[PDB]
């Protein structure tokens, strides 16, 4: 020559209990297991915790464009040795984990882990002369600046060398930013605060509003973790992200009808938005005040009669323009659940193209190439396997795939910080005098400079001695205490802030 | 189940007629009943203040008028947008001192609830310098 | 009949013997800061831990702020930092 | 299944409003209606 074929994936997946799985020669995971000391380097126990034939139960593993996550399960045995003691017996310890995965087939075909685990008050093991033990996964970045929360001032400096001097793991990885220059622009005042929440979230957050990217990349020959981040994805990003296997071909080979279980979708391009007008309730704006956001994209139709309003907060400062942002729509997605690592395809989150000359899938047919961003991997040993070395394995894996001109930056949840209170005072030069002890004095431009009252006074306001909307860009000089920088300081604590008039007034 | 709703902030001035004289620039006025009428700070005053010159509990039921940004209304505004609001006394005062709301200044006012308007800051001088702080040091009220 | 020290005839009594977490050697440093013009001491200080012989990490910081109103700021809220104990989980299938 | 213009529009898009009628009979000697429209 349809129960005969559709039930013998059944059996096929009855099969997977001890593998049965066509056309895989060896499946083998590794796992090493090193140590991270006082001080983020590495020392040794072949010399570590190696691993092999497994004992392994299950990992879980998954990947976004920038993080790893998921669990780990394995097993050791027995009672009483100092190589197991000092690892799994204490929190806190900055855990190493190399994994390696080899798929055999005429041809082999590799992935390259390396994430980092450690834990505060969890540690979790589960015996019955057999012992169980549980790791979570991140990529090394995240778990390591997760428990790290400072919160100070800094003056002049650029977000690259903010960055840069709090970054202490020179023998883990490194962090590359030497091509994005929107990082590299001196901003005069700078206020980390990581008052409830992580500096790594802190880390995406402006990271964010700048529209950057992050990428997760390993050498597969030989481990090395290296950030970038670019404000666009080009050649020099595409010099770097070549896969280091061969037989690399694209366009959805005819021997991936054997490799599929599920090709589910997600949303795909609608073509009804609705309406998002804008509202800055402001007296004293001599423009429009409603105006509408901007679609980045076009061949779409509004609704009719319903509306997205869109307020601002209006304080006292001179209200600013405008937070130039888009209406997000929606994307192309599928999942795509197959049994295996596909045959002659790039299973490697790149951020390159694949071409779609056909319609197996739903897709769409007007769309063009496109590209992967996740992966999954549940293993689980086989039951058979699980006998003999318990006396003396299965694969599923989905993917997330975009259209590659809908490409955009991904990022993760986080929280977006809060507030806290400050007390200082002002002064205005150093070697003040005495019939000058106590007068007023206003500053231009971050700068130390005698600024007026006048100069600013848009035109409705010259000129009565009035001033409407309280304007900012007017600058207070504010002595801090100085304990809220670093150790570096070569400074004299002084942020300049704008001004309320109205707080020792009226309006008389 | 559905969410209670949040506060915002908007700004907006105050006016008290249209063809305002210019003797009469600056000057305050109150209103009664939500219609433009000239109200008294008398008559509120219940039976514990009247009398002498001393509200307490700062009584509503006296109303300022406030121009508004007109972009907050529906587009078939056959309306002058105006709203009544209630007052704090206590914004430029003391207990002492009693500087009333004049027209012409802008103001943050919360809505607190469905049908509950405040004032909060004031957003607006009159007397300032236009010098360089090293030549001038002004200090004063101005009156009336 | 009220025994201790763990008899052998708890073996014929167990399921599954579970730990959670123990003692470790590296804590994490906890600097206070009390942001505070008009105090003339040290603002920063650290954090006092109960226990000894455990390794600091470096060059990671908890910083811990405070409130600072208009009242003539007080001291010092001496607390401690809170480290992990010994916790072992016991099934069992009868009262041992 | 594929593919088809029937099928095409409707599914393949979101926020497009989509009403639902369902009627329910149910004969036993007489029936019972229900109706929904969503």
């Amino acid at each position: 020559i349809n129960k005969t074929i559709i039930k013998q994936l059944n059996k096929l997946r009855s099969s997977l209990s001890r593998g049965y799985n066509n056309v895989l020669q060896k499946q083998e995971i590794t796992i090493n297991i090193k140590p991270i000391n006082k001080n983020f380097e590495l020392e040794d126990i072949h010399n570590s915790l190696t691993l092999k034939n497994p004992h392994i139960e299950k990992l879980e593993v998954c990947e976004n464009i920038y993080g790893i996550n998921g669990w780990l399960t394995f097993d050791l045995a027995y009672i009483n040795n100092h190589k197991d003691f000092n690892f799994l017996l204490s929190p806190n310890q900055p855990i190493l984990l190399d994994i390696q995965i080899n798929d055999s087939f005429h041809h082999k075909r590799t992935t390259r882990f390396i994430a980092i685990g450690f834990n505060s008050n969890s540690i979790d093991i589960h015996e019955n002369g057999v012992k169980k033990f549980k790791i979570q996964f991140h990529d090394p970045l995240k778990a390591l600046w997760t428990k790290h929360k400072p919160s100070y001032i800094a003056l002049n400096k650029s977000l690259d060398d903010i960055f840069k001097d709090n970054f202490f793991f020179d023998s883990l990885f490194s962090l590359d930013t030497n091509k994005s220059n929107n990082l590299k622009i001196r901003i005069p005042q700078a206020f980390i605060s990581t008052v409830n929440r992580n500096f790594y979230d802190f880390f995406i957050q402006q990271l964010e509003q700048n529209k950057c990217y992050l990428k997760y990349f390993c050498d597969k020959k030989s481990g090395k973790v290296s950030y970038h981040v670019v404000d666009q994805v080009d050649n020099d990003l595409q010099r770097n992200i070549v896969n280091s296997d061969e037989d690399l071909k694209d366009k959805l080979s005819p021997y991936d009808i054997s490799c599929f279980k599920k090709q589910i979708l997600i949303s795909n391009k609608s073509n009804f938005y609705v309406k998002e007008k804008n509202i800055c309730p402001d007296v004293t704006l001599n423009t429009q005040r409603k105006e509408d956001r901007k679609i980045s994209d076009t061949l779409v139709k509004p609704f009719s009669s319903i509306l997205k309003d869109n307020l601002q907060s209006v304080e006292y400062i001179q209200s600013n323009n405008d937070d130039k942002q888009e209406i997000i729509t929606t994307g192309f997605e599928i999942l795509l659940t197959s049994r295996n690592t596909l045959p002659f395809l790039d299973t490697e989150i790149t951020l390159s193209k694949l071409d779609n000359d056909q319609n197996y899938l739903l897709g769409a047919t007007d769309i063009k190439s496109l590209y992967i961003s996740q992966r999954k991997l549940l293993f689980k040993r086989s039951k058979y396997c699980s006998k003999q070395l318990y006396e003396n394995h299965d694969n599923s894996i989905t993917y997330k795939i975009k259209d590659y001109s809908n490409l955009t930056p991904e990022y993760p949840k986080y929280k977006s910080f809060s507030n806290f209170y400050i007390n200082g005072r002002i002064t205005i030069g150093e070697n003040v005098n005495n019939d000058s002890k106590k007068a007023y004095k206003f500053f231009k431009n971050h700068k130390p400079e005698e600024s007026s009252i006048a100069e600013f006074q848009e035109n409705g306001e010259k000129g009565t001695s009035a001033i409407l909307n309280s304007k900012a860009d007017i600058l207070y000089a504010i002595e801090i205490a100085k304990e809220m920088l670093s150790d570096k300081s070569s400074d004299k604590p002084i942020i300049y802030l704008p001004l309320k008039v109205n707080i020792n007034s009226a309006n008389n | 189940k559905y969410k209670s709703f949040s506060n915002f902030y908007i700004n907006g001035r105050i006016t008290i007629g249209e063809n305002v004289n210019n003797d009469s620039k600056k000057a305050y006025k109150f209103f009664k009943n939500h219609k433009p009428e000239e109200s008294s700070i008398a008559e509120f005053q219940e039976n514990g203040e009247k009398g002498t010159s001393a509200i307490l509990n700062s009584k509503a039921d006296i109303l300022y008028a406030i121009e508004i940004a007109k972009e907050m209304l529906s587009d078939k505004s056959s309306d002058k947008p105006i709203i009544y609001l209630p007052l704090k006394v206590n914004i430029n005062s003391a207990n002492n001192q009693f500087i009333p709301l004049r027209n012409d200044d802008i103001i943050l006012i919360e809505i607190q609830s469905f049908t509950k308007g405040e004032i909060i800051e004031l957003i607006s001088n009159s007397a300032i310098s236009t010098k360089k702080a090293q030549q001038q040091l002004l200090q004063r009220q101005l009156l009336g």
